[PDB]
């Protein structure tokens, strides 16, 4: 019996520290989310063709 | 919009154009382009400026250019977007986090985004500073 | 069973998009997908069927959840009584004191044992204030640990 009681409280003990993350795994959703988009952005924009000839302008 | 940039992107407008005319006319792109290297051709050239409806004028590269550079989240948001990952704030991440993130969780880069997006990126002593490759990203 | 079907359909999404979002998570997050709804088993989900060591075998869509979030719903989760009885028992001396090494032994040694490093950080934020002694007070931590994070 006392090793079954042992085993929900190492339960407790688990949805603790998921629910802890679980704020912090909300938030790195739109970090990554913000981060790959963007990056996914400017991809695109290199491979513009107007794009690509105002960058050979930029220095002359 | 940045004023900054109006008179930065009207002086690029005053190579790109070449014959003066004003308008950027498909020689002028042609022209400029054999001046500063290998030339895209006709496939390309004639696409460049079938995006704009109606003559090539200073106003209509304006617009073009910033209806596709404007969607873009700010400087400041892609950095606290890559500081999430970068607990003690040393404002680089490790090499393998990044590409291990970027890679296999969320919408997942395929292995040719992964190669352009890092032929370029800032890595020293297996780390990537994000607040440089946000700046040029950005 | 609108205990929360859209609640469960949130908290999917979050853990689809940490494995590659495509509709699916990896079976072996089940568990933990139950636990941010509030809900907390293990031997239990292995029964409504998780990866049981493993990250790789099965992956499942949102209806074959669905049922495994139903199922362990009403499952077991034990009470303030329970946890006092059992943390009696390592109270030698009658005054609600376990020590330091005894607290987490018998939380990596038995049961369903923990890792000596979710021993660490549970220890976080509670508080575990441990005495001159290097006694702690089990019913502290029984309280804290019950009151969500
Ligand atoms: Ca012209
Ligand atoms: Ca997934």
């Amino acid at each position: 019996r006392l090793s079954k009681i042992i085993s929900m409280f190492q339960a407790h003990i688990r949805g603790y520290l998921i629910r802890k993350a679980y704020k912090k795994l909300q938030d790195q959703r739109i970090g990554l989310s913000v981060i790959q988009r963007n990056i996914r952005k400017w991809l695109v924009l290199r491979n513009w063709q107007w794009w690509k000839l105002y960058s050979k302008v930029k220095p002359l | 919009l940045p004023q900054k940039q109006i008179q930065e992107m009207k002086e690029a407008f005053s190579m790109i154009d070449v014959d003066r005319d004003g308008f950027v006319s498909k020689e002028d792109i042609k022209a400029i382009s054999e001046q500063l290297g290998r030339a895209p051709d006709d496939k390309e050239l004639t696409a460049m400026l079938k995006e704009a409806p109606g003559p090539l004028n200073f106003t209509m590269f304006l617009s073009i250019f910033s209806d596709k550079l404007s969607g873009t989240d700010s400087e400041e948001t892609i950095r606290n977007a890559f500081a999430m990952f970068d607990e003690q704030e040393t404002k680089k991440l490790n090499i393998e986090y990044i590409k291990d993130l970027l890679e296999n969780m969320g919408d997942n880069f395929n292995k040719d985004e992964m190669r352009m997006t890092f032929k370029e990126a800032p890595v020293e002593g297996g780390k990537f500073d994000y607040v440089k490759f946000t700046a040029m990203i950005k | 069973s609108q205990d929360e079907i859209d609640d469960l359909k949130d908290v999917f999404e979050l853990f689809d998009f940490w494995d590659g979002r495509d509709g699916a998570v990896d079976a072996f997050k089940l568990g933990d997908v139950c636990r941010c709804l509030g809900i907390n088993p293990r031997n239990e989900d292995v029964f409504a069927v998780g990866g049981t060591h493993k990250m790789g075998e099965k992956s499942l869509p949102f209806e074959e959840f669905l049922p495994a979030y139903e199922g362990l719903m009403d499952c077991e989760q034990g009470t303030f009584a329970d946890y006092m009885e059992a943390f009696k028992t390592f109270d030698r001396e009658g005054q609600g004191f376990i020590s330091g090494a005894e607290l987490r032994h018998v939380l990596t040694a038995l049961g369903e044992r923990l890792s000596d490093e979710d021993v660490d950080e549970i220890i976080k934020l509670t508080d575990l204030q441990e005495d001159l002694e290097g006694n702690v007070k089990y019913e502290d931590f029984v309280k804290k640990v019950m009151a969500g994070p």
